[PDB]
């Protein structure tokens, strides 16, 4: 049931007045949130795509990245919209009123922010963001203030991903680097792309499957560390899956094994790859050639191509989370577009 | 192979010229090549030098700020 | 006055850029051919167009007059070209170096003199542009390429603050900052990169300016009362127009709702001002041919003098 | 006979025999380029039989270009068989990284390569018309093929940006891609309000073509404020190259130039990152900088830059880099020529020349180490269609049609814009006509006309009419 | 209000006042000096405005910039 492939034609079309930047999914109801280049934050419903549920203008500049999470205390939804107005915003969804409820705005960045993430490990919600300030920043959602600011790269980081206490960060200086969350020490550095990193994310655990070559751990060290394989997307028209090495387990970097290893490379895109989202055996990725491609982990070949999905650039993709048991991986996936349109595939 | 600039195409003119450069170079006489800038004097001269087994090649390129020190240093190389 | 807006406005935009570095004769001939081109392509324009009367209001004209600028029309037009270039940095070419005091009077204490021949030029320039004080540069014929980003205005909008790089590091700029370049020698060679990106304005004196200045002197000395009457009628016409506009605004604000003695007094004042305006227009209609006779009278002295 | 060659005394030619190596004749060039085109067409065996017409067409076109455009018209019309060799190399590097080829596609590819190697140096518009007539005559004489479209420079847009291979691309798709990529470039780099037109699309394509070749250098000739270095920065940002900018003021000497060149060479070799060197016209004060460029371009590097302790530490750094990459190189000759191969592969230099009529610019374009090894690109002035397109794109923001405008019946050659329907076309035609009259009446002669006056007038016009 | 219009794609409504001012509420431009009669919108978006001043002005709305720029007037 995890091997679903969307059909060729779009299910329905969502009309936006300006360029769509970041699209997210509501993990409980069929609700999609659509960004704008003008800064307006939308919330479309998949069944009735006629009018938005809540069109809120939050920033005078463009917004770049989003994250959405339904919390699990020991509950509600949090939407964060990183923007180009030197600050980020945090929103709370009200199901009864069907309108956006603002919570707070976190400050501190000295340039525009391009990435944002939110998660929980043990009854504490944290928000990360990364900007053109060359520094990775962290926040506490309940407290509201930062915990650790540090620069991993000479140039400016672009995208991030996280689980537990480990953060990797793609950068404009075409290098990847794991950044440890409490200590702030770089365990390993990576090289091999020829262009800045657009998006990059982890590949996580799954319980039961017939055969796996890119998610399952190999040894007991991989098994208890839990961080094995990562995939990076960069402007050199290539997508690569990267082996991360072991630390000297605050963990210490390995002097002879502090370098990443590219395992499998994927190519065939006609422009820059923009965003990736792994879902079981299938690596869904976009590009700037008006197309979205579907890549397999095992054979390393694109099974399906969606040519001319839009008339312009395709900006961002996002799926439902599948490596956790809290949120089921529903068969829904929605794309963005530079040509003021958004398309969702269902069933 | 067309990216490499040492590739020559033998015709009657370049083989007649290779014969005359062998004849003059074996005669212990100086040789002055004077033609238009597209005639390929450097290419044909290196073609006559590198394929042979009796002559060698030194890399000297004269310029406005060139003295006998560069010539002497190139002489010490071989 | 609205059917010919696109014709009068296209002349002044042409007049700012192309005509900064020409003498009076060539400027007049090019304006003649510009009027011919405007009339050819069926675009109407004001037949009594005057650039000073188009852009330069009375207040800025006086404020330029008691800052040190002369009463010549050519210098007034060149000063209007200089102080209406928001996008391009202006260039000043005056052999006498007279108008440094003029810009110092106009900008007050904010005028800071700098020179390309100095050694601490970069530090004081970056301090002045961090402040935002107006900067005047002398020795324009010795242009130094370290301000290549300032001349071309290739600022990068890094966040909410505007950013430039000058020299070898990072400096910040403010919206108050304005740059001026002054040159002394008219025959001094100027680099093409500087020449093609500035408003090159020539504050010089040529033979056509000899004719114009001798005309000005003979009118202000031979018949001074005529020039005084012209200045008086222009000033009273401007003052009466401003007073009538203010009275009209007051009358409309008073009578917007719904009669009393306030509205009747305002209507009587408006009637008196309208009659005064009509009398002033009737007086000024039959006065320009006297100036036409005067300029047809005093041309032989100009030809003799040239 | 040419300047820059000092006539030597008879006392040196006394003891040396002398020869004259003339140009090869038509038959020799024909046979040599039969061998070349057989080697190139070995990649695609379906068109092997077309080796003779292509070589005959190239030889005849080179002979006609040599006979028509002479040195008397312009000082840089020094054609040579080296241009034919560069044409062959360009055709090879286009076929090798190209799609499944076709006869019409092959003829269009050869035509595009001839356009970019033979007539990108021409100045007059009638010279380019004569060249396109020459292309028509050569194609109709040696390759009698029908169903062949336009051969003008606007309709021959071969690009590698839009796909994974060197193939022809659509005009509107390329214009939209350049628009969006330039918007992203202005967002991520220095901001400049540049407008998009087809002449700049052709120029940005040809400079991208020149900046992707191995040891690819070119010189840009055009008037000031034509937008040369911004296009160079745009291509070098597209290809991932790193901009190095020689920041030379008036109080500068050869030491600063040598240290910038040394830093660029060290970053090119040790840090293995490709660099683009934009050498401006004002960045060359004396002839020593020109001599340094001659040494760097005629050869692969500067032997005078590293001497003594600098040479020793350079060899130590090269040995450290070679041992880091695990390459078995021991002798100094192998390290040195590998280093100069790295420099020749990972360093591209470009030149921006504003006024070619200057004595310094004449000495630059008359240099023997610059003219032969760089692709001469002549931007020139702005033709009337480019000015009309720029003005139409810049005046459409403001409301202008608010008057009772009747269409005036004027002559056909007096209208540069597409024929008048609104007041905007009349305004654009008036502006272009005044600019032409002003540049005619100031006796500019054959000097290039800087179009910055037109752009400044357009900006002042739109702001003033808004107010 | 003399006329009412709505955006056929995005959730935007165009309102034209009786004094000639046009407001776009999810901008304020006076397309005509006199009172406007009626408006029509067709999908570039072109809005045609007709008034009693014997002059019909057509304006276009920029969605990204949230401003209205006039194109031509009859
Ligand atoms: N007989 C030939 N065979 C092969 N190539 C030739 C022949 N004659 C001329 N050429 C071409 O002509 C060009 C001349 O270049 P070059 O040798 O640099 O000229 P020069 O020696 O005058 O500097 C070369 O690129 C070469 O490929
Ligand atoms: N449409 C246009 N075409 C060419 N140049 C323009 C245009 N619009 C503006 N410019 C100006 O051209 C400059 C870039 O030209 P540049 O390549 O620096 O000229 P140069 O090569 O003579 O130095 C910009 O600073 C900009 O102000
Ligand atoms: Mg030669």
């Amino acid at each position: 049931v995890l091997k679903w492939i969307p059909r060729n034609l779009p299910s329905c079309l969502i009309n936006v007045e300006s360029s769509v930047t970041s699209v997210k999914l509501h993990p409980n109801l069929p609700i999609v949130f659509v960004a704008t280049d003008h800064g307006k934050l939308y919330a479309f419903d998949l069944f009735n795509y006629t009018i938005p549920l809540a069109s809120l203008q939050s920033h005078t500049k463009a917004i770049t990245s989003m994250d959405v999470l339904f919390t699990n205390y020991t509950n509600y939804l949090v939407i964060v919209t990183a923007s180009k107005d030197l600050q980020i915003h945090v929103f709370k969804w009200v199901s009864e009123e069907c309108k956006f409820q603002q919570i707070r705005s976190l400050l501190g960045h000295e340039h525009i922010v391009s990435a944002v993430k939110i998660w929980q490990k043990n009854n504490d919600v944290h928000i990360a963001s990364c900007s053109r300030d060359q520094t990775v920043k962290i926040w506490d959602f309940h407290n509201g203030w930062s915990l650790k600011t540090f620069q991993p790269h000479s140039q400016w980081v672009r995208s991030i991903d996280v689980l537990g206490d480990y953060i990797i960060s793609g950068s404009h200086d075409t290098t990847l680097r794991l950044t440890h969350w409490p200590s702030g020490n770089g365990l390993s550095v990576g090289t091999g792309h020829e262009f800045p990193i657009e998006k990059v994310k982890f590949i996580h655990f799954i319980e039961d499957s017939p055969e796996i070559r890119f998610r399952t751990p190999s040894t007991d060290r991989y098994k208890n560390w839990g961080m094995q394989y990562c995939v990076s997307a960069s402007r050199d028209r290539t997508i690569k899956i990267w082996e991360i090495p072991l630390p000297t387990l605050a963990p210490i970097p390995n002097p002879t094994d502090s370098n990443f290893r590219c395992v499998l490379t994927l190519k065939g895109h006609l422009s820059w790859v923009r965003d990736i989202s792994i879902r079981g055996q299938y690596l869904f990725s976009c590009a700037d050639d008006k197309s979205v491609r579907c890549w397999d982990l095992n054979t390393g070949q694109c099974l399906h191509v969606w040519e001319k999905l839009h008339t312009g650039f395709v900006n961002c993709l996002d799926l439902d989370v599948d490596f956790d048991s809290n949120v089921t991986p529903r068969q829904m996936m929605v794309t963005g577009g530079l040509d003021c349109k958004s398309n969702v595939f269902m069933r | 192979e067309v990216m490499r600039p040492d590739i020559v195409i033998p015709t009657i003119d370049t083989i007649k010229h290779e014969k005359i450069f062998y004849d003059l170079l074996n005669s212990k006489r100086g040789i002055i090549l004077c033609g238009p800038p597209g005639s390929g004097k450097t290419m044909i001269m290196n073609n006559a030098l590198r394929n042979s087994s009796l002559y060698d090649v030194v890399g000297i390129n004269f310029s406005k700020d060139t003295t006998t020190e560069h010539i002497l240093s190139a002489l010490h190389r071989h | 006055t609205s059917q010919e807006l696109i014709g009068n406005c296209i002349i002044s935009s042409i007049y700012e850029t192309y005509f900064g570095h020409l003498n009076e004769r060539e400027r007049g001939d090019m304006l003649v051919i510009l009027k011919r081109l405007l009339g050819k392509f069926a675009v109407k324009y004001d037949v009594n167009y005057r650039f000073i009367d188009y852009l330069v209001t009375l207040d800025e004209k006086m404020k330029w007059l008691e800052c040190g600028l002369d009463k010549n029309d050519y210098f007034l037009e060149n000063m209007s070209i200089v102080m209406n270039s928001q996008d391009a940095v202006p260039f000043l070419l005056d052999p006498s170096s007279h108008m440094i005091t003029v810009i110092s009077n106009y900008y007050g204490n904010k005028t800071v003199l700098l020179s390309f021949l100095e050694e601490g030029f970069v530090k004081r320039l970056e301090n002045a542009v961090r402040f935002g004080s107006v900067v005047i540069i002398q020795d324009g014929e010795f242009f130094d390429p370290i301000i290549s980003r300032l001349i071309s205005r290739e600022f990068n909008h890094a966040g909410n603050r505007v950013t430039v790089e000058i020299g070898d590091h990072e400096v910040d700029v403010s919206g108050d900052f304005k740059l001026f370049i002054h040159s002394c020698d008219p025959s001094g060679d100027i680099p093409i990169f500087l020449r093609s990106r500035v408003r090159l304005v020539h504050f010089v004196t040529n033979k056509e300016s000899i004719e114009t200045r001798i005309f000005d002197i003979t009118l202000t000395e031979e018949n001074a009362e005529m020039q005084r009457k012209r200045e008086d009628l222009i000033k009273l016409n401007t003052e009466y127009r401003l007073k009538l506009k203010n009275l009209e605004k007051r009358l409309l604000e008073e009578l917007n709702n719904s009669e009393n003695d306030e509205l009747m007094v305002t209507l009587n004042n408006l009637k008196k001002e309208a009659m005064n305006i009509e009398k002033k227009l009737s007086e000024s209609e039959e006065f320009f041919p006297q100036f036409d006779n005067l300029v047809e009278e005093y041309s032989i002295i100009g030809k003799h003098s040239v | 006979t040419d300047p820059g060659r000092i006539p030597m005394s008879e006392r040196f030619t006394r003891h040396a025999a002398i020869l004259y190596l003339g140009y090869p004749s038509g038959k020799s060039l024909s046979q040599i380029y039969e061998i070349y085109y057989k080697a190139i067409f070995k990649l695609v065996p379906e068109f092997r039989s077309y080796t003779e017409p292509f070589a005959r067409a190239s030889v005849h076109l080179y002979n006609e270009c040599k006979a028509r455009y002479s040195t008397g018209l312009q000082s840089h019309y020094l054609f040579s068989p080296r241009e034919l060799t560069r044409l062959v190399r360009g055709v090879y590097t286009a076929i090798n990284t190209g799609p499944r080829q076709t006869l019409r596609s092959l003829i269009r590819l050869w035509a595009y390569e001839a356009w970019r190697i033979f007539a990108d140096r021409l100045v007059g518009v009638k010279e380019k018309n004569s060249f396109e007539q020459l292309l028509y005559e050569t194609v109709d004489k040696y390759l009698p093929n029908q169903d062949l479209g336009n051969i003008s420079s606007t309709s021959l847009l071969f690009s590698g940006l839009l796909s994974l291979d060197f193939k022809e691309v659509n005009k509107t798709d390329l214009v939209n891609f350049i628009e969006e990529r330039f918007k992203t470039f202005c967002d991520e780099e220095l901001e400049v309000p540049m407008v998009i037109h087809e002449s700049m699309v052709d120029h940005i394509l040809r400079i991208d073509r020149a900046l992707k070749q191995v040891q690819g250098h070119m010189m840009l000739i055009g008037a000031s404020r034509t937008g040369k270095t911004i296009l160079t920065r745009f291509v070098a940002w597209l290809n991932g190259l790193k901009i190095v900018q020689p920041k030379i003021h008036r109080h500068s000497n050869l030491s600063d130039f040598d240290m910038i060149l040394k830093k660029a060479i060290s970053d090119c070799s040790l840090k293995e990152s490709r660099t683009c060197l934009i050498i401006d016209e004002s960045n060359i004060l004396e002839t020593a900088f020109l001599e340094r460029m001659n040494t760097l371009l005629a050869n692969a590097d500067i032997p005078d830059l590293f001497q003594g302790e600098e040479y020793d530490k350079l060899l130590n750094n090269l040995r450290n880099k070679t041992r880091s990459l695990g390459l078995l190189l021991d002798t100094e000759q192998e390290l040195y020529d590998w280093f100069v191969g790295e420099i020749a592969k990972n360093l591209h230099v470009v030149f921006t020349i504003c006024d070619p009529t200057n004595n310094k610019s004449s000495a630059m374009i008359s240099s023997p180490a610059l003219f032969n090894r760089c692709i001469i690109n002549w931007m020139g002035d702005w033709d009337t269609k480019t000015m009309s397109q720029v003005a139409n794109n810049m005046v459409d923001v403001v409301p202008m049609e608010f008057t009772d405008f009747i269409v005036p019946e004027v002559n056909k050659e007096l209208v540069f814009t597409e024929p008048i329907q609104t007041i905007r076309d009349a305004v654009v035609n008036i502006l272009i006509h005044f600019d032409r009259n002003f540049y005619q009446k100031m006796k500019v002669g054959v000097n290039p006309r800087s179009p910055g006056y037109f752009i400044d007038g357009l900006r002042a016009l739109v702001k003033l009419v808004t107010a």
